[PDB]
């Protein structure tokens, strides 16, 4: 009655990890406190071979590093487990990223009543890797953490550095930007990491709201931005888009 | 309003490389571009090149790429354009122009036009 | 730090600001934790049922 | 390159009538539906000023007598009614794609 | 050793979540039982900013409102556990949505498909389209997706299952030079597409095979017809039900 | 309900009969789950190092 | 006391599925060990409409079939507990498959990269393609991947392989206007695209560098080659290893 | 067995010698697994509150 429970207090490392191993059938992500410690992470983080503020940025950022490294089962034994954990090795670090997000933009005229509307496809993150911009179109594969961003090369686009001329133009000569087109007006709203987005034509009424302030404005027929610092949500005919984290009571 | 100040005429010897300046005010100058068209005396209007001010990224008319060098200086909203191994065959007037892209609005107003003579 | 600008020429709001680490390999390691054994009979055959099944799995 | 043919070349419309322009486009230069063509108009000792963009639509400030029209390779500006102020040449500009052309460019003296 | 038993039954509530928090490292999709009961999160719907009626559906469709709520930790101490959990908040409801699926059109020799299957929903007078998989989940009659990757395209998307070419709406395709033969499993059914000297057999479990396909694109209902054979591959319309096990 | 439209036209098949909810904002609620320590000290200095291994991740 | 642990240490199997089936949210993936054992499994394998072959190839790689079956809750009660697991049928099986590794290719001003990389294998006469990394899971030599979301392109994709303007067959490429240099870690070597003024070294962890590459797209196997630098990015065409610990 | 094929005429490596086994259905199967009961309570008031939290979910 003793020595079991004494088997569960010295093997809390390793019934966890046959655990984690079960329920993720053998392959596991993210790597967990239980298959690798703090003191273990660092220790490896100084053995790789990379220069020495990657050794630290990877010192700093130990949570977005086990959110992208697996963890394979090799040998399980009787008395031996061993996995192979395959923590990541970044090739460049510290050169500017920044994450595109896009909006429907008509192009409004009463004049005659032409409008195609665009929207860009090509959302996502970029960064610089070797002085050509690395591309990530997926959501999944890069991570934040408050300056810092964390990325794969594994699928990722390796396009030119002159794709900033995509954010303000779509037939810029230097690349073609991935666009969809329309024929017709559509309205909705994109939040942001620091902001949102609000495109509104057509008879879309659109309505910006503080959230003591009540309406503070009405968007025209045009795309606007608008910060997470002077609104709170947005009302873009029945969808009402929530600019900023509602704050919620709290529990116990 | 957006206006378009430009150099005024210069009269240069030939096999000088010049510069024309146009100075831009009234707009955001990293949303636009500011294209470069070269009119000779009577004749259509020649394209030269492309600015985008946002990165400084150039290009040219292939007719005109050992002939222009075409730049940007952000901080005083100014587009400027070298003309270097200057010939007769340059002797015109050349115009900046605001040129709004993406379903475009094209060129919506212009420099006054710089009028440069080459001539010994 | 991150400051995002807002074009309303193609209408796109840019996160710019931010400092990369772009994975390029891996850097496998093999941990080898040795079982806390024990001379209570159900635990271990519980145990060594798990063991059994994930030795099936490969 | 995508050259543009222009006609007429010397233009004579009568004061208070309608006045054809036409712009044939060597390519397509539609791009998802819309065509790039804008036309302009230059005074002698004046820079060119916008009038027609997206080959239908008005510039800002610009009166309702000049209109575009048109589609694929084949385009029209129309001024109608005719004035004594609108003696200029007029240039049709492509848009696709690099390198950007401009039209010769009519020069329409009063009838 | 009583006291340590008490310790994991009064305390599962904080060492399952501290398990989870380990497990996924500081983020855990979907939000646990263990994580918000439903006490909790019930009162938790009598307190956001929706209409009643969204009160309503969020209480009878808690199971998805769970798979789309994060649960980021903030400060954990010895004493204390803090986490935001992020609920979903539906802007719009009770509108109509509808899935799309595509097989290959050959005819007499381009073959056609429209490559974008996913979900529509009419959000605010145009169409949220979503294209992952993961975005959407789907309860009886109801589809929860979100918007942090949804396209918007006008509602003219209709008119791209009547024409492949519509003058109103460019439908994203994809061509293709020489004949192919498939089969799609749809919601209720299959689409068979069966072209060339390809044979294709649509067969019920209790009456073997029930109709061969010519050079063509055809549909099968789910209700008479259990797979579906394809050159050789044996696709399933319905799902095959298998033994019971204890 | 649930109604399935086939397309011979475009062959593609429409699933129609569903109703909508978009999600277009987060609702937060900061959670804070206290702990009932006792007055063995393995269970403890597990939990402790539990609590320290979270910590050590921000 | 003493019934608390057995209440634990008999029914580990129903906690364990409770305690997944929490987390989840009522749908879990991959299916475990706790809600399939490997004799269950095995006597399931066994009972489903396929052909020999098919039930001696799932039998060596289970693992693989535990990374596609689901098990979605059915009904949960005090006293039973019952859950739907939903296993994988394959249609086709023992015909080839390959993956397609891409890098930008430029002439000296253009590039092209072929954005169509991912998995391919024959189906039915015609190639099903899957561009999604998650579908495909590879074993030994195997690939095991799903036809739900899969585009069903002609058995002309093999002349993508040697030609960008193949008329039998288009590809689409993603294009460049610019000099673009980069390296793709392939799953037997590395492909290095080398442009520009960028300076590439292939090194070799016990000699140093072993390779410059002069302006062009070479290939290194990763017998020889261990890491490459691309201007500043080292890519680790090998996996480096590091230190064990206990 | 596994061989990857290098063509520079289009910068692409394909890696060839694998066999297919392509999912096209599903096969579903209902696995209702018992509960041993013991007649300490709160161990049973815990399995009964995840049994009802589990019922309520859905």
């Amino acid at each position: 009655i003793e020595t079991v429970i004494e088997f569960q207090q010295k093997n809390n490392r390793l019934l966890e990890i046959t655990r984690e191993f079960s329920v993720n059938a053998g392959v596991t992500t993210p790597v967990s406190t239980y298959m690798l410690t703090n003191s273990e992470l660092l220790s490896l983080i100084n053995d790789m071979p990379i220069t020495n503020d990657q050794k630290k940025l990877m010192s700093n950022n130990v949570q977005i590093v086990r959110q992208q490294s697996y963890s394979i089962m090799s040998i399980i034994k009787e008395e031996v487990l061993a996995y192979v954990v395959q923590l990541p090795l970044y090739g460049v670090i510290d050169t500017p990223c920044w994450k595109l997000h896009t909006s429907p933009l008509c192009t409004t005229n009463t004049k005659e009543g032409s409008n195609i509307c665009l929207t860009r496809t090509d959302r996502g993150w970029y960064c610089d890797n070797a002085g050509s911009v690395s591309f990530f179109p997926q959501a999944e594969t890069c991570k934040v953490q408050s300056n810092r961003v964390f990325c794969d090369t594994m699928n990722s686009l390796t396009l030119p550095s002159e794709v900033n001329l995509c954010n303000i133009d779509i037939f810029n000569p230097k690349y073609d930007c991935k666009i969809m087109t329309s024929k017709t007006d559509v309205s909705s709203s994109v939040i942001t990491s620091l902001g949102a987005i609000v495109s509104c034509y057509g008879k879309t009424k659109c309505t910006a709201s503080n959230k003591n302030r009540g309406i503070i404005k009405t968007f025209s027929n045009g795309c606007d931005y608008v910060s997470n610092k002077g609104v709170d949500t947005v009302s873009v005919g029945n969808t009402l888009y929530y600019v900023n984290k509602q704050e919620g009571k709290s529990l116990y | 309003e957006v206006q378009l100040q430009q150099s005024g005429p210069e009269l240069v010897k030939p096999g000088a490389s010049v510069k024309i300046s146009c100075k831009a005010s009234g707009f955001t100058f990293t949303d636009f571009s500011i294209h470069w068209v070269k009119q000779s005396q009577g004749k259509s209007l020649d394209w030269v090149g492309y600015i985008y001010p946002y990165t400084g990224g150039n290009g040219y008319n292939l007719k005109f790429q050992s002939k222009a060098t075409l730049t940007v200086d952000t901080s005083s909203t100014t587009a400027y354009m070298e003309l270097r191994s200057l010939t007769s065959e340059d002797s015109a007037v050349y115009y900046c122009a605001r040129r709004e892209g993406n379903f475009v609005g094209a060129m919506d107003y212009w420099g006054q036009g710089t009028s440069v003579t080459v001539s010994s | 730090n991150i400051t995002e600008e807002f074009y309303q020429s193609t209408c796109s709001a840019v996160s710019k600001g931010y400092l990369s680490a772009l994975r390029t390999g891996w850097y496998t390691s093999v941990i080898t934790i040795e079982l806390s054994n024990i001379k209570i009979k159900q635990e271990l055959d519980k145990y060594k049922n798990a063991v059994t099944e994930l030795q099936l799995l490969m | 390159d995508i050259v543009l043919t222009q006609s007429p070349a010397s233009l004579a419309v009568s004061l208070g009538q309608r006045a054809t322009i036409s712009c044939r486009a060597s390519e397509s230069v539609d791009n998802f539906g819309i065509s790039f063509i804008n036309w302009f108009q230059q005074k002698p000792g004046q820079p060119p000023k916008l009038l027609i963009y997206g080959a239908s639509n008005q510039g800002s400030g610009v009166p309702a007598r000049f209109s575009g029209s048109g589609s694929g390779t084949d385009f029209s500006l129309n001024i109608h009614p005719m004035e004594e102020v609108d003696t200029a040449v007029y240039f049709c500009h492509q848009s696709k794609e690099v390198p950007y052309t401009f039209g010769g460019g009519t020069k329409l003296e009063i009838k």
